[PDB]
């Protein structure tokens, strides 16, 4: 049994902790060449690069699956949330953490992939989603047809995305390391998402004589975080 | 109502803003159409339209080269569609030299001002004017007079020697049964830009095309 | 400006920014005033706290006449939206204020009325890209 | 024509800025065999270190006299203000700066004196001085009776203070740098005020022609802030 930790937070897990970069690229910063032309970032290396765990969900013998999408999740949420909220431009990467608890006697599959640019799409109607549909902070959303990722693609090829499989009677824990993707090198966070952190159940949780429901716990810590420098002098 | 977006700004480099790029694009200077006075003719300055005049008013004195494309277009009136392949005759003429007065003039066979013959289905016609200035450079500004005579006094800021000459463009082909008329289009493009003492840019209506003078608004 | 007015002709922009404010006053005309930077994205200031509370320079005119501010990076462009009829307009990208850090002291015989002026230029590092027509005459409707 | 400038803030100066450095000692830092014994700080070299400009003050022809207690003229502004009310322990230096805006028809003469730990007297009675007489805040305080220094002392034997004089026809600029003044190497900024800042005017302001009314300007900027760690692991 190993431990996660990030600056004052630390995540216990059971030894499986296979991390997965996403596209073999370790979320670095932004590269010296590629600052000169736009704003100088600083680099606030503070309590924003610890883990953030969410309220746990319940996975019960329906559950159609749930997505958070980032840094909307975290847009909210201490440091990180105070630092989206006080500066306009931001570029960091992410650790997800993805953990169940479940008995020797407990079955199911969960596919927990990591989608960029994520476009969520609704079902016989032209009118695009909301802005309540797709911001939906901490809480995260839930999938209403996993079969075709709620964008019309195929859940079956979404194994091309950065991934990891949680087989109740294999492992329990996925980590999915995700770099920078963005066409731009900064971004603004308060109303564009770069990664949607999904949880499909692709086989259902099923048992005889167990709980009917197992908690999902979420743990998800900015990487790399980069502002605009709101301190530059001007004399 | 307006969506408050922003984009990061990535761009280095500064060769866009070259004053041989910022001046060197073909612009159209004139556009007359004559119902085959009965030809085109049109003496060569780039204040006739106000962009471009804003644009060349930002320095004092400019030194250009001149390429001039020629884009005629023809449209018939009252019955086929059957436009015809007419040959048309645009020749340069100095300052120094005399200008037609009518369509068969005996100067449209000058033989010392160049002149292209080009037809309607043809590509458009081009040649490139050298800097024929008397001085080192244009003056977009003149403070002063032509000469001392009271004639001379109510032309002010006109200099004689910043005249570029005369395009005059006519269909050599005699008067065909059918109507018909004939647009010309002229696009001139600066070559080897060269311009000093740069200006504040204009922020006033023109008032005409000689004076700098300004009204209201 | 002549930065504005040149600007115009170009679509993107981005670089560092210098400013100048000059006080006209009397020689003997004293008094204290706060010059605050505001950064993209940030909340103007309201009163003379908040300007403290932020990048700021407090300037004496009565010692020196002229002070030089130095803005870190402005940027900007011109959007349009693909499938839409909606206007686009780039977000403020900053703003300096001024609040009076003390009133105007000055003698009996000078006079009780003062003024300040104040310029603005870009750095070397500016640029400008994708030239297109200035809309600052225009009224052109028919390519006369 | 010179500048004081701190962080992202800047002061314009009369050039007379000849620092005086109370008892001959710059503020540096908690010494390291100091530091052994006792919990360790952090240096939060933020923008706590900056100069904060007070409202500025009218100095008539009857004033008695300002003060402004430290920290707490600046436990409420800013970042200073924020990491005090979040931390339980600090210790910092200070840089006090104190400038006049006059003609050359005016006269009097301010002793811009820093007292340390200025226990605050009243004025025939026997009860001490209430919590809103001593923690004034920013507002800061008004001397009653200068002439006592409100302690019973004089103010005739205040020279032996760290001070500044500012005579209007020879300068009306003061510059005293404080150290840490205390006998605990940290110490509670919400409940204990290190130095007094107090501006006397010893010799009145006066004019025949003039505005009757000269504003005087403090800027206090903390020096060496050290707060206890707030983020140390429990790992």
């Amino acid at each position: 049994v190993l431990q996660l930790k990030l600056g004052n937070s630390a995540i216990v897990t059971q030894e499986a902790a296979n991390m997965c970069c996403a596209y073999g690229e370790w979320p670095s910063y932004l590269p010296d060449n590629e600052a000169t032309a736009i704003d100088k970032p600083t680099q606030p290396e503070t309590s924003t690069d610890r883990f953030y765990t969410l309220k746990s969900v319940k996975w019960e013998g329906t559950s159609t699956g749930w997505w958070w999408k980032l840094p909307d999740a975290l847009n909210q949420t201490g440091m990180f949330g105070q630092n989206v909220q006080y500066h306009y431009l931001y570029r960091s990467g992410f650790l997800c953490h993805v953990q169940c608890n479940a008995t020797k006697f407990h079955q199911g599959a969960l596919l927990v992939v990591a989608i960029p640019e994520h476009q969520l799409g609704k079902y016989n109607t032209g009118t695009s989603a909301s802005f309540d549909d797709v911001m939906k902070g901490k809480t995260g959303g839930v999938f209403t047809h996993p079969y075709v990722l709620d964008d019309g693609t195929s859940l079956a090829c979404s194994l091309i995305f950065p991934h990891q499989w949680i087989n109740l009677r294999t492992n329990n824990s996925a980590t999915i390391m995700l770099p920078w993707m963005n066409c731009a090198p900064m971004d603004f966070a308060l109303r564009h998402n770069q990664w949607t952190l999904a949880i499909i159940p692709v086989v259902p949780l099923n048992t005889s004589g167990g709980t009917t429901m197992v908690p999902i716990t979420v743990s998800i810590a900015p990487m790399c975080c980069e502002f605009n420098g709101l301190r530059n002098a001007i004399t | 109502e307006a969506i408050q977006t922003r984009a990061v700004i990535n761009q280095h480099g500064t060769s866009e803003t070259l004053v041989e790029n910022f001046l060197g694009r073909a612009a159209l200077v004139m556009m007359k159409d004559f119902e085959y006075q009965n030809f085109f003719k049109w003496t060569i300055n780039t204040r006739s339209y106000v962009q471009l005049r804003r644009k060349f008013e930002l320095f004092t004195y400019i030194r250009f080269d001149s390429e001039i494309t020629i884009v005629p277009t023809i449209r018939l009136y009252t019955s086929y569609s059957g436009l015809p392949n007419l040959t048309l005759q645009a020749m340069f003429v100095p300052v120094g030299a005399p200008t037609p007065k009518s369509q068969d003039s005996y100067e449209w066979q000058s033989a010392c001002n160049p002149s292209v013959f080009f037809k309607i289905d043809d590509p458009p016609a081009r040649m490139t004017i050298p800097f024929m200035c008397i001085n080192s450079a244009y003056g977009m500004f003149y403070d002063g007079f032509a000469g001392f005579e009271k004639t001379a006094n109510g032309l002010y800021g006109i200099n004689p020697a910043n005249t570029m000459g005369n395009l005059c463009i006519r269909v050599v082909n005699a008067y065909q049964p059918v109507q018909y008329t004939i647009t010309i289009r002229i696009y001139l493009k600066p070559k080897h830009i060269k311009a000093w003492v740069p200006r504040p840019p204009r922020t006033m209506p023109y008032m005409s095309i000689a004076n700098t003078n300004y009204t209201g608004h | 400006t002549l930065l504005a007015n040149i600007a115009r002709y170009y679509t993107h922009w981005s670089g560092s920014m210098e400013m100048t404010f000059m006080f006209c006053g009397s020689f003997m005309a004293t008094g204290k005033v706060i010059l605050c930077y505001t950064p993209p994205g940030g909340s103007c200031p309201t009163d003379r706290e908040s300007a403290m509370l932020g990048t700021h320079i407090v300037w004496d005119f009565g010692l020196q006449s002229s002070i030089t501010l130095v803005i870190p990076w402005i940027s900007g462009s011109h959007f349009r939206m693909f499938n839409s009829d909606a206007k686009s307009i780039n977000a403020n990208v900053g703003y300096v204020t001024c609040f009076m850090q003390t009133n105007l002291i000055v003698p009996k015989e000078a006079a009780t009325s003062t003024y300040i002026i104040g310029f603005a230029a870009a750095k070397n590092d500016f640029s400008l890209r994708l030239m297109r027509d200035s809309p600052d005459i225009g009224q052109s409707q028919q390519l006369e």
